[PDB]
């Protein structure tokens, strides 16, 4: 009689190309703000969008958004291989059919 | 600094296995092959072989191999080892089990070396196929281009990012220790190497001697010729039989570990961009087949991809939004609208 | 044993053809091809060469081949026999003027030894497809999987299914035989040998003569030369003239004749099935292009068959009468509706 | 006769230059591969490589080849030169730096010899497709059939149709020169060449000299180790630097010129032919994909013409003006009707 037993790991690749789920949420987005106003002829400020943040790089101060699109490219579920984002709808943890 | 991997060097002994298309037919090839690496992208694939080759005997002679014939290894020449493919391959590093090589795509994949009097090569089915990190198809790493962050298998040896167990071997069978002592069996050992021993007859049961007698049965086929012989353990192949009592330690580093390098690839002619009233036409020429993905600036996307190989025309409607395209793996270009 | 085949052993002479493609263009090479017969399930080819291999000239060997150079057998120890395809293929036994080789698939077939100091190649155009035997349409035969009635080529060589014939060679010509004695021409023979003379000039026409002379003509050019070898017999080739007198009988056996073998056949993956109401979907998950073939069981047979090769979902109507459906080489399998 | 092309045999000294897959990476082979040049029609390649092919030092040895190791030549036989592709190929004739092979129809072109202790090969991403002459999409050249005017390159040598230019080669660095002087770094010369020479620190700016020594500089890896060495001249290569001195002149013979020679060309199975009132039905047995076209005699010429690979039978409308039709390269064949 012989007793053959076989189980999946995860391949020594894996370490470095591998795809990662995300579920995400709305967040909070930041700019990048120049202002060359006056006689100063300059501003390097990174800034935010909430509605409260005052932002006071050089003498000068303002307050920037909120946006009035809530508009957001990512979906609900987001996955990510590597460098390239891909909306792809993985379905849940522990759930994946065979060779989908 | 090569002499800083004694536990792959000296823990571990060549192997023999179940090759499935040894030379005409599925013999016991000294180098039977297992786990065929191929997905990294520039070509390169790694292959686990029973052999074990690396250093001499004892320390020396990095390009000498070591398979086990019979009951005994025997360190040689590495003159013509060999590994196949639809087309010839070609050799880069060897250590270990492990053997790096590139190989052109095709469908099976063959090893082979030269003991000189003997072919000794070996063989298995196996998908081979290599697509070049990109938008471009190609199918042989191009002299120049631009680089992208590929998928290849590092060429060093000296790594410890993944881990292969090598535990002690199961008994092999050798029905050539059977001599025969005028008109009953006689056993006799390899270097006082446990002997398992018993035949269907009833007689010595166990075997854990020097050169034992059969009082009881005749015929050397009915007669377990077998050797335990972990003084060097190997590593727990699916065609090697498992030893009953443990698996020992000499957890081994992988040696090729696959690492995100920058492999060059092909860019494609720039294509003889035309302009029209209110639409972009793209006037191209292909090398080899290619995707262009083009997206509107404006609310709607209206994506558009397209692998092209024959030469063509293709046209575009540009809207006051613009318009941007991404031929090959060129930087991406946008456009205007009046 | 090996020497219960005396006729062909001890009568057949290797002869020299005109192959198509030798090196570099069409010269007579003493390994003319003739009658590939790639006409097997898994890949296995039998070749008809016009060298004969395997019987040194002292009566039989195995190690040896007997090729004709010249006038004489330069019979030599076969060392280094090339069988090519589109890939260099593995040779499974040579005996007279047929090498059983297997090969991959390809378009051409070129044989050669490398006697050293030259090599005496040749191929033919000759397509040589591999269609392996069941409902997959794999590429080479796999490890594992089930088993089918393939047919091919036995390796054994003592068969008398097929008997081919064999009669005196014809008049080969030889124009080194025209030497001169600086006043007429001087015809010579090696031994036993019975040449013919025939010259321009108005002499005897007929000449047939051992160790002889011209009577008047002097221009070599202006001569023939034809060698009787009458002691051997040759293949009935249709590359070679015809001798002018009696089909000489003898029937050379068929080294290799089909048999009705068994060869291992692939096994493509289960399918995973997902029941639906009256309706059964199947996830395939093919490794090779593989054929699908369902039938209904009721009155109306409505059977679908179509191969399938990428991953994809069919689905099919199962009604209450039940539906069959045979996926690669696995049984046949039925099922239900509620 | 063969002596009579000193222009390129005397004047001309192969070099080193840059392989782009030399062994396994991009290295400097000495049988760097230029301008592989597939247009002729039965699968004819010329490549031109950095080394030369050809005679000895002097003026003789056909059999030998000539490159450059290091800053030196050391003309060796031919004795395993091979050039490779998909398939490996069948070398014909090498001359200057030129080699003519027929090669299997492939993506990769490989070119190389073997010194006796090392290979070095290089190999070139450039496809080589086959172009079967005429209307029958042949993969390789038949034994028989019907010849046709193809173009081919011709096995001569002694030809005077096109030219190169052989301009003085450009300097070339070698580290090897600069040795120590105990303390400082050191220059030898190979044989009086002339050593351009300088270093980041101010000394000897020049060097058109003997075997000098530095007086400023330390390091090696901080000097120009250069040889001006156009006592023999090179190939207008794009792989090498080019000396601002001046332009030579000394443009020497393409060895194999395109000539419209005659090839032979497959002749497909001819059609079995059938008939009803005014209509043709075509039976055709392909066994490669050849062109049919048919042409109506008549006022309006209708012409149809299609590829065709499968076994088929197709018909024909055949008016009393009459219908020509020219399946393969058979000659065309015309026709009435009741
Ligand atoms: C913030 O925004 C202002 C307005 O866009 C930016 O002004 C521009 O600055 C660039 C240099 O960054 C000026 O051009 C460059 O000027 C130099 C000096 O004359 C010249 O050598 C370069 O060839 C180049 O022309 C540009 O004239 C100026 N104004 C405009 C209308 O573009 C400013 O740079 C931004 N500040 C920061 C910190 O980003
Ligand atoms: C693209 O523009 C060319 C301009 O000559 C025109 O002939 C062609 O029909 C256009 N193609 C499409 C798909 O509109
Ligand atoms: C089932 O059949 C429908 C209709 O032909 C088809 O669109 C669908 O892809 C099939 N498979 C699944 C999983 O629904
Ligand atoms: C004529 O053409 C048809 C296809 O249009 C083909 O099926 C048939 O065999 C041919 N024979 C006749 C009826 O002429």
């Amino acid at each position: 009689t012989q007793m053959s037993e076989a189980y999946v790991e995860r391949s020594e690749e894996c370490s470095i190309d591998h795809a990662k789920a995300y579920k995400v949420h709305t967040g909070t987005v930041q700019a990048m703000v120049n202002i060359t106003y006056g006689s100063v002829s300059w501003r390097s400020a990174d800034v935010y969008v909430n509605g409260e943040t005052p932002a006071k790089i050089g003498d000068a101060k303002l307050i920037i958004g909120p946006l009035s699109s809530a508009w957001s490219p990512f979906d609900n579920k987001v996955v990510v291989y590597g460098h390239e984002v891909y909306n792809y709808d993985f379905p849940e943890y522990g759930t994946g059919k065979a060779g989908s | 600094d090569l002499d800083t991997h004694f536990t792959q060097y000296k823990l571990a002994r060549p192997y023999i296995a179940d090759c499935p298309n040894c030379g005409h037919s599925r013999c016991d090839s000294p180098i039977a092959i297992e786990e065929v690496r191929g997905d990294a992208h520039a070509g390169v694939i790694r292959i686990q072989t029973s052999a074990m080759f690396g250093l001499k005997t004892d320390g020396v002679d990095l390009a000498y191999m070591s398979f086990m014939n019979g009951k005994t290894q025997k360190s040689i020449k590495i003159d013509n080892l060999h590994v196949r493919t639809s087309a010839p391959c070609s050799l880069v590093s060897h250590h270990g089990y492990y053997i790096l090589a590139q190989c052109p795509p095709g469908d099976t994949v063959t090893v082979g070396f030269h003991d000189g009097p003997n072919r000794h090569t070996c063989t298995v089915a196996h998908k081979v196929e290599f697509r070049p990190v990109g938008r471009e198809k190609y199918r042989h790493p191009p002299e120049h281009g631009v680089e992208l962050p590929c998928n290849r298998y590092t060429h060093k040896r000296a790594d410890q990012g993944h881990y292969v167990e090598m535990h002690q071997p199961g008994l092999v069978a050798d029905h050539s220790l059977l001599s025969i002592h005028s008109a009953k069996v006689k056993i006799t050992v390899p270097s006082g190497a446990q002997v398992k021993y018993y035949c269907k007859c009833p007689d010595v049961r166990e075997g854990i001697t020097s050169s034992d007698h059969t009082t009881t049965c005749t015929d050397v086929k009915q007669c377990r010729a077998y050797l335990i012989d972990n003084k060097k353990w190997v590593y727990n192949s699916g065609r090697l039989p498992r030893g009953e009592g443990d698996t020992f330690k000499g957890k081994l580093h992988v040696p090729f570990v696959p690492v995100k390098a920058k492999c060059i690839a092909t860019l494609a002619p720039e294509p003889l961009v035309e302009h029209k009233h209110r639409t972009l036409i793209l006037h191209l020429h292909p090398d080899h087949p290619t995707l262009l993905t083009t997206r509107s600036l404006g609310s709607d996307a209206n994506p558009t991809r397209q692998w092209i190989e024959r030469p063509t025309t293709v046209n575009f409607t540009v809207t006051g939004e613009g318009l941007e395209y991404t031929w090959g793996n060129h930087p991406p270009k946008r456009v205007w609208a009046q």
